[PDB]
């Protein structure tokens, strides 16, 4: 099942988009007192609320993140969902073997909704990029809320939570006993050999 | 343009209004076990007050502060042929000092083992407690062997 | 971070920093095992809005 | 006894956080961070009406 | 006789604690006398009647 | 016209985000017995990526 949790936020400067920076036009725009106020407030406030409640959902647990490993699941091969090692250091996580597929096998449709680089627009040597041209019109795309690093920390912690069993000193249980515990929640298990595992 | 603004806001408020009714029915009137719906942790009760254009909720929840270690056992095996497990999966049998006690796994609520706390099963696991019917009274203080 | 957007937030003095995820302790399903178990023992009351 | 003493302490901090006499310290507890989040959401609703 | 969960087949030896006593019977219940109740519940012992004989 | 399209998208994404939060708390962190909420059949555990 797939559920969307965020949308790339876009903010627009009302004065630059309508007047192109012409000084005379800016004075005429003041007659439309509530026109720009409504447009800027709606885009700015919606983006801040979106980033506020997304950051509330992203919890982390260092204890559970350590258990996101193939050695913690036994016969259940979770290698396709655990995070990848930090290939270049300076970080604690990375994309799983399924996240990079969904993020790359899907079309690289960078036709405008790119949080492109702003520091090269005003001092660059080459003619302006398609993204810089939008920035000159006051349309600027903010960086995505769901950061790539926070995602791997968040998902890695949740996957590792399934290996926790409430043991003293945080010892990890065999994963065959985690499934048995969740089966007992359905109906009290009377089988002793546990061959059904 | 004004109709577009009002219809957009009505759709947003209607979605939030339906969530408020669910929380009033499941968190304020009743007590919920749906994790995270009435705040994190174990829900006890909720309060509600008026607010500008809406409601404000005050979820009262319990958070743990200390933990107790217990030497827990998976079950019992009497004479090597009669196996027993706890009647409720949320209970745990543990050893304290020389005797035994039963406690819930959610809250530490000690309980004296009664024969009705167990369920008989066909086989015995190797991790079960070995005991005979002669000494079963050490685990269940009310057990009396009426045969013997 | 007094104000936040995406991966970065700002302080009361205007310093820009990255927003780290909120640290919490996840719950767990107590296992039916012959092992050494930790059970919640003392409790506190918290109010959330 | 402890549950009642803890509840009264939380309600007092909730009322003080709503009044906003110590706004710059309420972030010290994520329980009080819910109050800050609630205040921000109420302000947006009030300002955007007109 | 055995007891099982209705969701998963989990065979269980019937214990006296698995039953709840009610005021009246039904024509569809297992029709049995107390001396034979041990055939349904292996751990059951009629300590009432057994002590009467052992008083001699 | 642009603001109308964006606000409608934020309304749709907010509803889907709140459903995702419920599935993280009830299907990933916990085990659910609400039929059909975490797939059909008897739920055991869920994974998220
Ligand atoms: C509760 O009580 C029960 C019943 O008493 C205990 O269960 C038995 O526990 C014993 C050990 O305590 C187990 O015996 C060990 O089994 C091993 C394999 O035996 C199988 O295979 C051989 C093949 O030759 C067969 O002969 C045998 O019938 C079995 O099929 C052996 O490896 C062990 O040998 C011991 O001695 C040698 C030499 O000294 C050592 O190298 C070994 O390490 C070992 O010590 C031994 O015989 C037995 O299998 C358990 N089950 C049964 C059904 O008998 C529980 O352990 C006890 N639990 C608690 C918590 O109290
Ligand atoms: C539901 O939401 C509640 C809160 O509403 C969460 O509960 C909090 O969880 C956190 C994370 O575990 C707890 O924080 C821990 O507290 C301990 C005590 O704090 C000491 O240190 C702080 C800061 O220095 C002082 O203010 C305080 O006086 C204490 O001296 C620490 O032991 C924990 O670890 C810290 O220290 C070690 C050692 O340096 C470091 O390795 C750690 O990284 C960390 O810094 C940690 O800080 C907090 O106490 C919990 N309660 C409250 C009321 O906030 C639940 O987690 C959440 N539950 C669920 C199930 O979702
Ligand atoms: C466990 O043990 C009990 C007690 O013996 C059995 O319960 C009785 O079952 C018998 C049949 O075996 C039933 O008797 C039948 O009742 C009819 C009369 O009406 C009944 O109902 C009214 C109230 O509505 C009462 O006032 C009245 O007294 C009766 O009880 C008749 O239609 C039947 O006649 C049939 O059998 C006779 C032999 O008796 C034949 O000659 C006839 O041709 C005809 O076939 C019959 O007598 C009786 O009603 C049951 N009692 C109760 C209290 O329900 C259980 O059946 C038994 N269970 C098992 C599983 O073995
Ligand atoms: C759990 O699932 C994992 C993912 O499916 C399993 O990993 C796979 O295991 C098989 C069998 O060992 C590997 O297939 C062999 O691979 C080698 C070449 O491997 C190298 O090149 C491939 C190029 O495709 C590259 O993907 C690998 O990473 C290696 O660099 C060949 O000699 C064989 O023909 C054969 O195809 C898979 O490649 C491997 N996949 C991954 C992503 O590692 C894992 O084995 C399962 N775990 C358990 C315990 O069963
Ligand atoms: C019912 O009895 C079962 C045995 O018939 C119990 O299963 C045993 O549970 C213990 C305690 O959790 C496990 O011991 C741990 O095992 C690992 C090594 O496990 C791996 O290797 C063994 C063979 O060496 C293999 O059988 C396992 O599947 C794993 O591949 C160690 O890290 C620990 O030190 C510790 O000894 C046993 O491994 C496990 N036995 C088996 C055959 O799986 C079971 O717990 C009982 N059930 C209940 C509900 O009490
Ligand atoms: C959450 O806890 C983790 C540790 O469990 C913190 O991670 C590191 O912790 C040390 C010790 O405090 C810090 O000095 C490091 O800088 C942290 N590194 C990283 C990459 O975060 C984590 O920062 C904690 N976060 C909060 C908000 O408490
Ligand atoms: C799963 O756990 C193993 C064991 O800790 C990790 O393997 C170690 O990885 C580090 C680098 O991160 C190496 O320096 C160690 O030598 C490795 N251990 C062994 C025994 O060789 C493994 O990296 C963990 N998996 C992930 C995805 O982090
Ligand atoms: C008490 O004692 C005996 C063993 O001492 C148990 O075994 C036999 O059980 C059958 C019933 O299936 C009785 O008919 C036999 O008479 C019993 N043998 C003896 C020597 O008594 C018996 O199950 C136990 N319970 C009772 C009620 O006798
Ligand atoms: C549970 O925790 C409470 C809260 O700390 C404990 O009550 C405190 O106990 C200490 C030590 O006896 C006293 O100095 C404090 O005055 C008590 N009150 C508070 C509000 O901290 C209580 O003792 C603990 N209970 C158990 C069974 O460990």
């Amino acid at each position: 099942e797939y559920l969307q949790i965020t949308s790339t936020p876009i903010v627009v400067d009302c004065s630059t988009y309508v007047c192109n920076g012409n000084v005379r036009c800016v004075e005429l725009l003041k007659q439309y007192t509530s026109a720009c106020k409504t447009i800027e407030d709606a885009l700015r406030n919606s983006a801040m609320l979106e980033s506020a409640d997304v950051s509330e959902m992203l919890t982390f647990d260092k204890k559970a993140f350590t258990l996101a490993n193939v050695s913690s699941f036994g016969d259940y091969n979770l290698s396709s969902v655990i995070p990848s090692l930090p290939r270049s250091g300076s970080r604690v996580a990375g994309r799983s073997a399924i996240e990079d597929i969904l993020f790359s096998k899907l079309v690289t449709s960078g036709l405008g909704t790119v949080d492109a680089d702003y520091k090269k627009c005003t001092k660059g040597l080459s003619i302006a990029d398609l993204a810089c041209a939008q920035y000159y019109n006051g349309i600027m795309v903010l960086p995505g809320v769901a950061d790539a690093e926070r995602m791997a920390m968040y998902t890695g912690s949740l996957i590792g939570g399934i290996a926790l069993g409430g043991l003293t000193s945080a010892a990890s249980i065999p994963f065959s006993l985690a499934i048995q515990s969740r089966l007992n929640y359905v109906a009290l298990q009377t089988d002793v050999l546990q061959e059904n595992q | 343009v004004f109709v577009s603004h009002t219809l957009t806001k009505y759709t947003e408020v209607r979605a939030s209004r339906q969530l408020a009714q669910q929380k009033v029915n499941e968190c304020v009137k009743s007590q919920s076990k749906r994790y995270g719906f009435c705040g994190n942790g174990t829900h006890i009760f909720s309060l509600v007050n008026a607010a500008p254009e809406g409601l404000v909720f005050l979820h009262t929840v319990l958070l743990p502060t200390q933990y107790k270690d217990v030497e827990a056992w998976s079950g019992l095996c009497v004479d090597g042929i009669n196996g027993y497990v706890l009647r409720q999966p949320n209970l745990a049998l543990y050893k304290e000092g020389n005797y035994y006690r039963i406690t819930s796994r959610i809250m530490f609520e000690p309980r004296i083992p009664t024969i009705a706390d167990f369920v008989q099963i066909e086989n015995c696991n190797v991790t079960f407690v070995n005991i005979s019917r002669s000494e079963l009274q050490t685990i269940v203080p009310e057990y009396i062997d009426v045969n013997k | 971070a007094v104000l936040t957007y995406s991966s970065f937030g700002v302080c009361a003095d205007g310093s820009i920093i990255a927003v780290q995820p909120r640290n919490v302790s996840y719950d767990s399903v107590s296992a039916i095992v012959t092992a050494n178990l930790s059970i919640p023992f003392n409790w506190t009351t918290s109010v959330q809005v | 006894r402890i549950l009642a003493a803890s509840f009264n302490k939380a309600m007092t901090n909730i009322v003080d956080a709503f009044t906003g006499v110590n706004d710059a310290i309420t972030q010290t507890s994520q329980a009080l961070q819910t109050v800050a989040t609630a205040l921000n959401k109420i302000q947006d609703v009030v300002n955007q009406q007109g | 006789y055995r007891i099982t969960s209705r969701i998963m087949f989990e065979p269980r030896i019937p214990t006296i604690a698995d039953f709840v006593q009610i005021e009246n019977c039904n024509v569809t219940f297992v029709n049995i006398s107390r001396s034979e109740l041990q055939t349904i519940v292996p751990e059951y012992i009629d300590v009432n009647k057994t002590l009467q004989e052992l008083s001699y």
